[PDB]
């Protein structure tokens, strides 16, 4: 009682229902790292312009 | 004070677009005006300098030399229209443009805020000079010249530099009004010591100081008449200006090495004045004795006393007046001579009368008759530097008896005795050179009579 696969058959994706866990970490990943401190809050103008030497604007 | 830079800086336009003829009558006329709208800085409060702006401020030691500088603009472009007249009409503007750029460097350098700030415009006055030294020359030495005064000035100018920046980032700002408000005392640190002299040389060098002054004598008897004052009169006293600037911060060093600049102007002035003593020639003299008269300035400022301050504010006025007519009284004798030699053209009084008089107090403010400001100066820091060490008395007292000696040997070696007969070109002295310098003694007598606006802040 066995029909051969036709073209291509053999070559589809399959799925099971396996029962183990998935792996949480597969690679065996150390802990991220913490991300640098964001960039936020609002801008407003220089405080006394440029600061360089006597530039004063 | 841009009261005063704004109609600096727009007689380039005015002086660059008028017509062949007028330039010298529109220049003069005009910074005559400039110099009376300048004449209103004297004002000065009991202690606080007068602050127009952010990065333009002044008080009773830039005023003075402002009105010097502006003052004397004038003068050089009366001078100058002598030997000036055989050129172009382009290149006779170029002229007055770098006497006008030399004038509104001078007046942004003193009323300069911030170190920094003052450091550019004072170096920047040595490319107006530098043109005007070494193309309006006369004599081929006169390329040696300007790379002597070039690179002299600039030996010293860049570790100055180097320790202005510094002081940015360890003070946090180069403003003089903070940093003599916060200043601190300078610890006796092996690093301190070129801390404190990297801010000295690139003063020095240009006051000059006995040693590095060389390119004085290769400068001033060689430049065109009209470089020669404004280098005399006040491109030395820049090194004044700055030293007492500077010297807010640098405590307490100045104790132990001044010495080895003191005793080595100390022998100066003594040394250089005889060397003036003996000269060949006439202009070579001034310059000699414009070193002389500015070594005892260097022990003013650095002996670190108001009484010295004054006088070294005082003598700087008066020496640059002075200093500024002997040289034009020279180029009226070089003109005709065409020559400077000393003894070439002895015993003119007979044939210039108003000269041998202008020759008698030019010189005698030279040998600074009381109560000239020279000597109001000069004995000034007598008091101090006796108030330091007894034993100075002789030496720089020695010093203006040798500077009395020479003082009236060009008198002799000029105007005494009898004419040279072959010269016959010898004409009518000119009106203009001749109010030239009329317009150079009577500020001298005027601020004689009232010479508590030249003392500085410390009065």
């Amino acid at each position: 009682g066995w029909v051969r696969p036709d073209l291509g058959e053999l070559s589809k994706v399959t799925k099971v229902k396996t029962d183990r866990p998935l792996p949480e970490n597969p690679y065996h990943s150390r802990a991220r790292p913490e991300p640098n401190p964001e960039a936020e809050g609002d801008l407003k103008p220089a405080k006394h312009g440029s600061r360089l030497f006597f530039w004063t604007m | 004070m841009l009261k005063i830079i704004i109609p600096t800086t727009m007689l380039l336009p005015m002086t660059w677009m008028s017509k062949h003829n007028m330039i010298w009558i529109n220049a003069t006329v005009h910074s005559l005006l400039i110099s009376l709208i300048s004449l209103s800085l004297l004002n000065q409060l009991g202690e606080n300098s007068l602050n127009f702006s952010l990065t333009f401020f002044s008080d009773s030691l830039s005023a003075p030399l402002l009105v010097l500088t502006t003052w004397l603009l004038p003068l050089m472009l009366m001078a100058s229209q002598s030997h000036l007249s055989k050129e172009t009409t382009t290149r006779k503007k170029l002229y007055i443009t770098m006497l006008i750029l030399l004038q509104l460097f001078l007046i942004m350098t003193f009323t300069a805020t911030e170190l920094i700030l003052f450091y550019i415009l004072f170096e920047a006055t040595l490319v107006p000079t530098l043109i005007i030294i070494t193309r309006w020359g006369n004599q081929t030495e006169r390329l040696n010249a300007g790379l002597y005064f070039l690179f002299y000035t600039l030996a010293g100018s860049l570790p100055l530099l180097v320790a202005l920046v510094y002081i940015q980032n360890t003070t946090g700002s180069l403003n003089f009004l903070i940093i003599h408000y916060w200043s601190h005392p300078l610890s006796n640190s092996w690093s301190n010591i070129f801390m404190w002299l990297a801010c000295i040389m690139a003063f020095m060098v240009k006051m000059p100081l006995y040693g590095l002054h060389l390119w004085l004598p290769k400068a001033h008897v060689e430049a065109p008449i009209a470089g020669s004052m404004v280098l005399a009169a006040v491109l030395l006293k820049l090194g004044g200006y700055g030293m007492m600037r500077i010297t807010t911060i640098l405590n307490p060093l100045t104790n132990y090495m001044a010495y080895p600049f003191l005793m080595l102007s100390m022998w100066g002035m003594i040394m250089t004045s005889s060397i003036c003593l003996r000269q060949t020639d006439l202009k070579s003299l001034i310059a000699y004795s414009s070193v002389s008269h500015m070594a005892l300035v260097i022990v003013a400022i650095m002996i670190q006393t108001p009484w010295s301050f004054m006088g070294a504010t005082a003598l700087m006025i008066a020496h640059g007046l002075t200093s500024s007519m002997l040289f034009c009284l020279a180029n009226t004798n070089y003109e005709r001579v065409h020559s400077r030699t000393m003894i070439l053209a002895r015993g003119l009084q007979t044939l210039l009368p108003l000269m041998a008089t202008w020759w008698l107090m030019a010189s005698l403010t030279n040998l600074a008759l009381p109560p000239s400001i020279n000597l109001i100066g000069e004995l000034f820091i007598i008091t101090a530097s006796f108030s330091w060490s007894n034993i100075t008395i002789i030496l720089m007292g020695m010093n203006m008896m040798i500077t009395a000696l020479y003082s009236l040997y060009m008198l002799i070696t000029t105007q005494r005795g009898k004419y040279t007969h072959h010269i016959n070109n010898i004409k009518a002295s000119f009106t203009r050179e001749n109010a030239l310098m009329a317009l150079h003694i009577l500020p001298l007598l005027l601020l004689t009579l009232n010479p508590k606006m030249i003392l500085g802040p410390l009065y």
